[PDB]
């Protein structure tokens, strides 16, 4: 279990190679759903446990559901799976082939490079050895947004309010 | 002679409005049809226990039609025929011959129950009181032809609730 | 408290159907375990009894028979199984047992 | 007079929003309005999440506690009162 | 290592209720119903995105605010506290935008 | 009456009852007859594993006291 | 047709239960088509034979007995508390409110059986005939009815208890199917869609028949015509029901149940 | 045998869950609907034998024909009970569902449920009582009760 | 261990279900004045195992499904998340313990939802997908003020842990600090199941073993918000040293407050989903954020802001 994050890490790849081949609407939302999943198990390793649940709240839980909704209400497409026509089921093969062989160019040779420089070593490698006592690092740090970041919440509220006028704007007709 | 129902124009009293707006943030008359059903919860259900325990009934109650016979024995059925031309739903089929005694005696009596509507005219309409409908409602068959009901079955039927056919008419054909 | 009453009553229940056993069997028979005055019992089998202090409709109860007829009624009650004399007073034609 | 009769009307017509908006008000003019938001800062301050990093003594710092518990330093008698 | 167990049994308790739901209870032999699926042949109306892209918004919203009980424990509570209500209000704003103007159609 | 529903409800209550009870008894039969200790912060953590070093056996249960000084 | 949600044309399809009655009828003679009548409305049986008796008796140029009027307003009125009682109850069952159409139905049941004690049968009765009633009622029944009628107002004030104030109740019924009085008239709208809209006309008062006149009861007119208007217009409707119940219990006049 | 007897046993415990849970469609047509909901009212109360009232017919076991069959809603019987999932149980409630009863004669009467449906309990009256029809729902049980599915495949 | 203590987590909550089918079926007949199941085993005790009998031996009719792959994916999903939701509950002591817990419980109920779209989608029904977005919509409204609610009431405890919700309640419930909110939460727990008056009454295609899975999930969620509830509001007294009592008391509570669902499912009319959003949308959620708002400036007015650890 030394290297279960590298293995969430190859799954994630493999979940985006489902969906970005682009499938029926309804198995791609799944291929994003299980990477979504596996991206915030990454995350919650690295312990980043309130960012891991952001994910799962807000991308998965509401962002991909709404997602699916429309897919739902305009359902104008003929069910096939990531390993129907050749066109998408290429495509999904093609792309883990490429991934596997990164993978093995990775864990065989240790410093691998294809635009950036890669160290096979396991990830457990990079992390530090630190106390944060009585402290959540990543949550002190995301609640200092109300003291710290107040340019930040009021950009980013009136980005939102303004987000709504124009959904209501634009869906007038 | 008339009643307004609704037609009632509420007080604009601030006190009036305040226990208004009391009932719509507090959800008052929510609780109050809650209340009641839990009242309802702990009154006293009333299931009997089938078939354990009977429903009432009255003497004069309608069921399976049963053929009756005379003290002596002799059935009571004179074949006049009138049962089956009052039976609103024509259910009735009388066959009649001279018996070897020489009496009005049917040889054919047959009522397909399911197509009786159980109505009552052919007790009603009997002037021997041979044909009275018992009071056995629980005859259930799982076959259409069992309930198409012979002269023998009729009879039989007669045999087998005859002491409680005869109680209820005496409790009743005072009435009649 | 009238609690202990209820509670009280209900072991009569118990004691009154016969002991424990008894109890059960009316229980899983019946589904009912109140008791009554055993008005009468037919030939067959099935026993009679009224409670007048029960509301209308369950004042009059019959326990049927465990065999009628040769055919086993142990669990199998037949709703048809009350003689004709009987069924006036159990469903509540007459007053009169 | 006028506004008198809208906050009646509004109450009577739509008594939710009139609740919420009177919440949300309350909810922005207490807190100014409040002694006690002056304490809910010091008691923040107060907490001591990270270690108390002791300064050289250089002879010339009599305010600043160079011992265990003695009156230099800062109190926490105020919270304890509160 | 022990939420990852839990995670793993309750998936794999559930897919095997499903198969001894699926599979096993339509092994035992009921005839066959011959009888077809008769199909011969859109209501996308907006009523019901609507109530989904606003979620969507209200849910980001949501999320900014989520923060909030850690962000108590600040020393610039004064700071803390505005941002807060400026981020509720903003909430509301936008309710009231969709209830004034044409919306909250649901 | 009424009173016949509470053989459900209380069958009901026993298989609800049964998981904290478990989970209370296996937590103290896990942990040497203390409650589990929390690690909601490095710190808390972090005394649990100089905990499991001073005890000698890789458990952090078994605590030791003055005896183990000097 | 909807429109999404929205409903556009609501075409009624109906005879599925046509079974020719009328066509039947008249292979029938009268003392046997009466019956059929019973079965036209199985909510409320005894009112039906009463609109075939008294048609036959106006072709008859016969009146029926004073005693046999009032105990067919009797059990008329009894019969107007089941449908109402269905009616409401029911329709609240379909709205989603189940507890009082159990609560009223025991309540129908008893009355149920004061058809079968006088009659023999529990729904179809046809005991109001041409030229009165079948037989006497038995001995007792009166003061059952008696009975019934004293508890039965507690119980219609439990269903409004649970429906009235209920502001679901209300959402699911004020301001819905309104309908203009013109329109009801002209749409030969009759009973309670007049009354819902405040048209002011009742049969038992304009156009009185049996012993209707000699009894006194209010009619309740609505004011909004929408469905809960309608829906107070029933239950006060059974409220009346019930103060003419104890009129006909305290005027029942000695005499015959059938034209001599 | 041994063999008998373990499927002797099953069979029992397959009939004893279904007899003890069965789920009827109120097929309600005519007259004989209100009555069965004074079967479902308090006073009878078929829940309490475990028979409760299933809406949808895609989840019920038992079909109670209550009414009049008219040849217009005829072939809708059949292809709701054909929709039913199996085992599936006709039971048809008062003389017009058992043989068209009052309108047996009509131009547009079916002459009895049995001809578009087969029918397993056949319930007596106009409209059978409340009680009539409990009783031949419990006959139903009992029938149920009879049936041997499993002993007669291992006995195939 | 551990893997005895998921089991013994798993298990009684999956019997408990079964036996609140027949705690309701009798409730809601006594509250009709009717007798619940009496007939199948001593006192209906052995009517929910009748009813899974007969379930699993029903043939199973094939709904077309566009999809079997999702079709058989939505009822696993349902189940496990259903499940998994009991783990961060303290029951004195959690299973799970997550210094976010909370979110967790959010977040688990959020992919519930998919459960719902998926069914309908995959069952290739016209109906079935309209009922199902139905429920995505009323879904959807709640989890906007359950959220709000949530945070305010943990403005209080100071944390995300569920276990130190005991802690903040120790002298006084919850619920007399926040009532209002306590309010519109169990009105959204209701809202959540699809309970009445939430129901949409006329995922039925699926068969017997399916939809029984389907039922025991919602089943299984209800008895788990109603203990979510109670350990929101209705906090218990836990002693260190005998945990039993604080499992006892939460165990009562929880099964009133399914008793008050149930109470509720046989007292009102059920809502229009107009209405129903008119609500969700139009009296709870300015009311929620106006209360987030209170729930904000009161600790910080009052100096009673929560201990951060
Ligand atoms: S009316 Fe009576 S006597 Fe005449 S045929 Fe019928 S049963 Fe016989
Ligand atoms: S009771 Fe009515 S339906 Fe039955 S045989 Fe007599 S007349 Fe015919
Ligand atoms: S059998 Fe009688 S009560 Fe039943 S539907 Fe036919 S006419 Fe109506």
């Amino acid at each position: 279990t030394m290297y279960i994050a590298f293995i969430l890490s190859t799954i994630f790849v493999i979940g985006f190679v489902g969906f970005s081949s682009k499938p029926s609407p309804i198995y791609g939302g799944l291929g994003l759903i299980v990477s979504g999943g596996v991206g915030c198990g990454i995350v919650l390793n690295f312990g980043g446990s309130f960012l891991g649940l952001m994910v799962f709240l807000i991308y998965l839980g509401g962002m991909l559901v709404v997602f699916g909704y429309t897919t739902a209400m305009a359902t104008e497409m003929y069910p096939e799976v990531w390993v129907s026509n050749k066109t998408v089921f290429g495509a999904f093969v093609s792309g883990l082939m490429m991934e596997f062989c990164m993978v093995y160019y990775a864990l065989k040779e240790e410093e691998v490079e294809i635009i950036f420089k890669f160290n096979g070593l396991g990830d457990w490698v990079i992390y530090d050895t630190g106390d944060s006592g009585f402290f959540s690092e990543e949550a002190m740090g995301i609640a200092a947004l109300y003291s710290y970041g107040t340019w930040l919440v009021i950009v980013t509220g009136w980005s939102l309010l303004i987000g709504v006028v124009v959904i209501m704007e634009i869906t007038r007709g | 002679t008339y009643k307004f129902v609704n037609m009632r124009e509420p007080s604009m009293d601030m006190k009036s409005v305040t226990d208004r707006a009391a009932q719509t943030l507090l959800w008052t008359e929510l609780v109050r049809g809650l209340g009641m059903t839990l009242s309802y919860l702990f009154r006293e259900p009333a299931t009997i226990n089938y078939p354990f325990e009977k429903g009432p009934l009255s003497p004069r109650f309608r069921g399976e039609h049963a053929l009756r016979r005379y003290p002596s024995g002799e059935e009571r059925c004179i074949a006049c025929k009138l049962c089956e031309a009052v039976c609103p739903a024509q259910a009735i089929t009388i066959e009649a011959e001279p018996r070897a005694d020489g009496s009005r005696r049917t040889t054919r009596y047959d009522i397909d129950m399911t197509k009786c509507i159980y109505c009552g005219f052919c007790q009603e309409a009997c002037p021997v009181d041979a044909i009275v409908e018992g009071p056995n409602f629980e005859f259930s068959t799982e076959t259409h032809e069992e309930l198409l009901y012979n002269k023998e079955k009729l009879l039989n039927n007669g045999d087998k609730w005859e002491a409680e056919i005869a109680a209820n008419i005496q409790a009743d054909y005072l009435y009649r | 408290m009238e609690l202990v009453q209820v509670l009280r009553r209900g072991l009569q229940q118990v004691s009154g159907h016969g002991g424990l056993r008894g109890y059960l069997r009316v229980l899983f028979r019946a589904n009912d375990v109140r008791v009554g005055t055993l008005v009468g019992e037919d030939k067959y089998g099935n026993k009679y009894y009224e409670d007048n202090k029960q509301f209308f409709g369950r004042h009059r109860w019959v326990i049927y028979t465990t065999e009628m007829n040769g055919r086993d009624t142990f669990w199998d009650v037949d709703g048809s199984m009350v003689p004709p004399e009987w069924h006036r007073w159990l469903h509540c034609m007459t007053d009169d047992p | 007079g006028r506004i008198a009769s809208f906050l009646k009307n509004a109450w009577a017509k739509e008594p939710v929003l009139v609740a919420s908006f009177a919440i949300g008000g309350l909810a922005i003019i207490l807190p100014s309005l409040s002694p006690y938001t002056n304490y809910a800062i010091r008691i923040n301050r107060a907490t001591p999440y990270n270690y108390p990093v002791p300064l050289r003594d250089d002879g010339n710092m009599p305010d600043v506690p160079s011992h265990p518990q003695d009156p230099q330093g800062p109190s926490l008698e105020w919270l304890k009162n509160l | 290592m022990n939420i990852m167990l839990t995670l793993l049994t309750n998936v794999t308790l559930a897919s095997l209720l499903v198969l001894i739901a699926f599979w096993l209870p339509q092994l035992n032999a009921y005839s066959e119903k011959t009888s077809p699926y008769e199909c011969g042949f859109l209501p996308f109306s907006m009523k019901f995105f609507l109530v989904a892209i606003t979620f969507l918004l209200f849910d980001l919203e949501i999320a900014l605010l989520l923060p909030l009980p850690w962000a108590s424990q600040t020393n610039n509570l004064k700071t803390m506290l505005t941002m807060a209500l400026f981020l509720l209000i903003l909430l509301a704003a936008s309710l009231a935008y969709e209830w004034t103007q044409k919306g909250l159609e649901w | 009456m009424w009173f016949e529903i509470l053989p459900g409800i209380a069958v009901m209550a026993a298989c609800l009852f049964i998981p904290g009870m478990a989970t209370a008894h296996i937590h103290k039969f896990t942990n040497g007859g203390k409650e589990k200790r929390v690690a909601h912060f490095s710190y808390q953590w972090n005394l649990m594993e100089r905990d499991r070093c001073i005890s000698g056996v890789n458990r952090y249960h078994v605590t030791k006291g003055l005896e183990n000084i000097d | 047709e909807l429109s999404g949600e929205m409903v556009r044309k609501c075409d009624p399809h109906i005879g599925l239960l046509h079974r020719g009655t009328e066509k039947l009828i008249e292979y029938k003679t009268y003392l046997q088509a009466l019956p059929y009548f019973d079965r036209l409305d199985y909510v409320s049986m005894m009112c039906n034979e009463q609109a075939y008796s008294l048609a036959v008796e106006k072709l008859l140029n016969i009146q029926p007995p004073p005693r046999a009027q009032w105990i067919r307003v009797l059990f008329g009125e009894i019969t107007r508390l089941l449908n109402h009682i269905m009616a409401v109850t029911t329709h609240a069952l379909d709205i989603g409110a189940m507890t009082p159409f159990f609560w009223m139905f025991e309540e129908r049941e008893k009355m149920f059986e004061f058809y079968e004690r006088v009659s023999g049968a529990r729904m179809h009765a046809a005991y109001i005939r041409p030229g009165g009633v079948h037989q006497d009622l038995p001995l007792g029944l009166l003061d059952d009815i008696y009975e019934f009628s004293k508890n039965f107002s507690f119980r219609i004030d439990e269903l409004e208890e649970m429906l009235t104030n209920n502001r679901i109740w209300r959402n699911r019924t004020v301001d819905i199917g309104v309908v203009t009085a013109e329109d009801a008239l002209n749409y030969g709208f009759s009973g309670v869609m007049l009354r819902g809209s405040g048209i002011q006309w009742d049969l038992r008062k304009t156009q009185p028949y049996d012993v209707y006149d000699q009894v006194e009861f209010d009619v309740p007119i609505g004011s909004r015509g929408d469905c809960y208007d309608r829906y107070l217009c029933r239950v006060e409707e059974m409220r009346q029901s019930l103060r003419i119940i104890s009129q006909c219990l305290n005027k029942m006049p000695p005499g015959e149940i059938k034209v001599d | 045998s041994r063999g008998e007897y373990v499927v002797a046993k099953l069979d029992d415990l397959v009939n004893w869950a279904r007899r003890s849970s069965l789920w009827p469609m109120t097929f309600g047509l005519a007259c004989c609907a209100v009555e069965m909901m004074h079967m479902a009212a308090p006073r009878y109360d078929m829940d309490r034998f475990g028979v409760v009232f299933r809406a949808s017919p895609r989840q019920s076991d038992v079909m109670i024909v209550a009414g009049t069959l008219t040849n217009k809603m005829a072939p809708a019987l059949r292809k709701v009970y054909d929709q039913m999932p199996e085992p599936r149980y006709v039971v048809s409630m008062g003389s017009c569902a058992n043989g068209g009863g009052y309108y047996h004669y009509s131009y547009s009467v079916v002459r009895g449920c049995d001809r578009i449906v087969p029918v397993d309990i056949y319930v007596p009256g106009c409209p059978p009582t409340a009680e009539a029809l409990l009783y031949g729902i419990l006959q139903l049980q009992r029938k149920i009760k009879r049936e041997k599915r499993l002993r007669i495949w291992y006995r195939r | 261990m551990f893997m005895i203590n998921i089991l013994s987590l798993i298990i009684p909550i999956l019997l408990a279900v079964a036996f609140l089918t027949l705690v309701e079926r009798k409730v809601l007949g006594y509250m009709q004045l009717r007798k619940g199941p009496n007939v199948v085993g001593p006192y209906g005790l052995l009517q929910p195992i009748a009813d899974a009998l007969k379930l699993f031996t029903k043939e199973p009719l094939r709904p077309a499904t566009s999809s079997i792959s999702m079709f058989i994916i939505a009822p696993i999903l349902a189940l496990s998340l259903a499940l998994t939701m009991w783990v961060p509950l303290p029951m004195p002591y959690p299973l799970i313990n997550m210094n976010l817990g909370v979110l967790f419980m959010l977040a688990m109920s959020s992919l519930a939802v998919y459960s719902i779209l998926w069914s309908g989608w995959a069952s290739n029904s016209k109906y079935a997908l309209i009922g199902a977005l139905r429920a995505v919509a009323q879904t959807i409204s709640y989890e906007v003020t359950l959220a709000i609610i949530l945070l305010s009431v943990l403005l209080m405890n100071g944390s995300y842990t569920l276990s130190t919700l005991i802690t903040t309640q120790e002298h006084i419930w919850m619920i007399f600090t926040s009532w209002p909110l306590a309010m519109m939460w169990f009105i959204s727990t209701l809202a959540e199941t699809n309970r009445a008056p939430f129901d949409l009454t006329e995922n039925v295609e699926y068969a017997a073993g399916p939809f029984a899975m389907f039922f025991m999930a919602e089943y299984a969620n209800i008895i788990m918000m109603n203990a979510f509830t109670a350990i929101l509001f209705l906090g218990a007294s836990h002693d260190p040293h005998t945990p039993e009592l604080y499992t006892i008391n939460f165990v009562l509570k929880t099964l009133a407050l399914t008793i008050t669902f149930l109470w509720i499912r046989a007292s009102y009319p059920r809502f229009r989903y107009d209405q129903l959003m008119h609500l969700l949308w139009k009296s709870f959620l300015p009311l929620t954020l106006a209360l987030c708002m209170w729930h904000i400036s009161l600790p910080i007015m009052t100096a009673s802001i929560p201990p951060q650890s």
